[PDB]
DNA sequence: GGTGCCGAGGCCGCTCAATTGGTCGTAGACAGCTCTAGCACCGCTTAAACGCACGTACGCGCTGTCCCCCGCGTTTTAACCGCCAAGGGGATTACTCCCTAGTCTCCAGGCACGTG
DNA sequence: CACGTGCCTGGAGACTAGGGAGTAATCCCCTTGGCGGTTAAAACGCGGGGGACAGCGCGTACGTGCGTTTAAGCGGTGCTAGAGCTGTCTACGACCAATTGAGCGGCCTCGGCACC
């Protein structure tokens, strides 16, 4: 029934739809575009994720904390380079 | 009225930051120019933070309207908003 | 990790700069732990490339040269 | 408004034995948040320069080419793809 | 189409008349204006959404030009704003 | 007298500084002052920038403003070049330092 | 020729004069050839996705302008 | 007389406005780089002039900063070491 | 000091965007109330800053070298300018059709709470 | 933090209806390609002199450590400023239809300047 079962993914696609009208980037939004910008976030933060999932697992402790994000977003060198400008709380 | 309140910033606070940045040692004229960036640093972002709150007819400085001034200065902010 | 500098002594400097732009001000809590994260930050990398300028000058103790250089060359000044 | 639970249904999926903090919890949603935000201008700023008023799939595709580098802008568009190739795959 | 030439050579010549204006100093100067404009209107966007407001008023657009503008340069450009809408205002006398 | 850029005594047109804010979608609705106060605050801003172009072409015996006095009038001040750090003018050169 | 030979030699002195300096050593080129390349790839890799987007077969200047616009070095001359 | 010449042509660049990259070369160059992410492309004459003065202004800025870095440690002469640490500490690259 | 060209400047026609007048729905100004969260104060104490002695790692000045950039004259190259062909794609217009805002039900999933 | 449980507002499906832009054909601007002259710039070679670098010694200021001071952090305790919310009214800004003159382009004048 949910946009998200229908693209096979976990983030929700009416959020980012909803998201997207509030943000007032443009008078009309697509169809395709929260479907994709879904996807997209689906894949950026299964990455971040992992990297600090990796990270938690070398400091062996069984729960993510913002110095973890820390160090998974700067260790990687290309989203060092997204998040280059960027600090954390706490980390 | 609160008055020279930038020696808050301790000599020893001063030294703990530099040792955490990766230095070995601190010559003694590093901690005034320490202490005068930190302040140039602080009053650019507490103005436009205080602008931010004089927008919205406010009198506390809400820690949304700091984040969105370190966004303008172009250090973004997570962990509050 | 951990905060550097001493929360109140940073609370009072704060509010001392601040009475200056609007006076009668008031700060939460949170707005303040904000700030002292973010000077932390901009401090501690501004350090790092202060220990970059030493360095590059066949030196290992970072002086107010060093500091000046690392402002002008990132731009702010 | 949060990313809160599927940050923890997609790490439960990637990560069985781990769990997320509230303060993770926080800075992820901030950073989605963000990102979210500066794809979202990208895109918007290239439908307003190409002279139409429509977000769809081309100016969002050709967006994330431009926030995201070649590390994955070529295969962070591969995945984007998939999934709106998948919606037109249930509709019929 | 959407330029500022005229008003360009309009202001050189109220301040300094003697001189006159290049083409490529017309270009440069109407996309300064249009850089300047883009800039102060999504701060002031940025301050509507900020509040939950959906409106852009003198306010919004001056607050913007406060914290965009910091200095001297934005004391004076805020009080001649201030004067600008002020004489708007005084329209008002039906 | 009629318009509004006459009405405020501005030289700067307030009607098509509220149609580019209308075109940017900046926000769903604009007020009636944030024209008039955004057309003053540019009509003040070129004016001092003209006003130090022109003081360059004068300090170099030039009675026409090309983007190199432009140039010179951005970074010669000490404001201006905080505002407009980060802007490269074609055909602007560079200040003479020497070091 | 690997093409980037045409940023030569004395087409770098004259460009690091006008930067102020006063002594180029004989390793500063390769160097500065490599510097310019990656930012020439940096700036044409959005100059062409902005056309590609536009579905236009042609690089313009206003692509190249909203290039540089995202890279933080606001162009003002053109467009 | 090893110095002097280098003041003159600095005097002289400094005040010039010109372009000082051979324009076809460069044209080449673009043209040659730009092919990589899309084959057969053409570009306006505008574009190109728009990139070389854009690559011609950054590259003149990093020379200013390397120069700093470079009287910084004791020198006159500009060396790699020198341009990698402008570029480290600008937050470009490494 | 003398000269030709070219880009800016002033006058007129006009049209298209700005202005004027009226309407209406609602976004927002405005008043009132609440509670929460920020401010001011009390004392303990103990971590932390501070003052001093000190030896030593290290900055900095002097000196020597040898080398690697600089300036300059020469030859080669390829860039710059004028000119022609051309066709490939930029930009418009006419049309329609298909995508999307807006509205009405209808329901579930995800938010919060409780629990061992 | 995971596993029931209740629940409710936001997401979804169906419909309407309306215009955004996708497609096609056409005009033609201009960008690619080529050629020829000519000539300024670049590549090469060489001598020479400044300076990058390494080494050595002096003195000097800094990290370490110890005793001293101090005020930050804790934990209440109390008071109330105002952030935030709600109810209600109205000034305002979007919108449309009609009117008109301000700025833009064509065209004729004329000084600024790059040049010798």
């Amino acid at each position: 029934k949910t946009r998200s079962s229908r693209a096979g993914l976990q983030f929700p696609v009416g959020r980012v739809h909803r998201l997207l009208r509030k943000g007032n980037y443009s008078e009309r939004v697509g169809a395709g575009a929260p479907v994709y910008l879904a996807a997209v976030l689906e894949y950026l933060t299964a990455e971040i994720l992992e990297l600090a999932g990796n990270a938690a697992r070398d400091n062996k402790k069984t729960r993510i904390i913002p110095r973890h994000l820390q160090l998974a977003i700067r260790n990687d060198e290309e989203l060092n380079k997204l998040l280059g400008r960027v600090t954390i709380a706490q980390g | 009225v609160l008055r020279d309140n930038i020696q808050g910033i301790t000599k020893p606070a001063i030294r703990r930051l530099a040792r955490r940045g990766g230095v070995k040692r601190i010559s003694g004229l590093i901690y005034e120019e320490t202490r005068g960036v930190l302040k140039v640093f602080l009053e650019n972002v507490i103005r436009d933070a205080v602008t931010y709150t004089e927008h919205a007819k406010r009198k506390t400085v809400t820690a949304m309207d700091v984040v969105y001034a370190l966004k303008r200065q172009g250090r973004t902010l997570y962990g509050f908003g | 990790t951990e905060l550097l500098i001493r929360k109140l002594p940073f609370q009072r400097l704060v509010r001392e700069i601040a009475q200056d732009f609007k006076t009668d001000l008031r700060f939460q809590s949170s707005a303040v732990m904000a700030l002292q994260e973010a000077c932390e930050a901009y401090l501690v990398g501004l350090f790092e490339d202060t220990n970059l300028c030493a360095i590059h000058a066949k030196r290992v103790t970072i002086m107010p040269k060093d500091i000046q250089l690392a402002r002008r060359i990132r731009g702010e000044r | 408004d949060s990313f809160a639970t599927y940050f923890r249904r997609v790490l439960k999926q990637v990560h069985q034995g781990l769990s997320l903090s509230r303060e993770a919890v926080s800075v992820m949603d901030s950073l989605v948040h963000d990102i979210l935000d500066r794809i979202a201008t990208e895109a918007g700023h290239l439908a307003r320069s190409t002279k139409r008023q429509t977000i769809t799939a081309w100016e969002t595709r050709m967006a994330v080419r431009l926030l995201l580098p070649g590390q994955m802008g070529k295969l962070a568009e591969s995945e984007g793809t998939k999934a709106v190739l998948r919606t037109s795959l249930y509709a019929i």
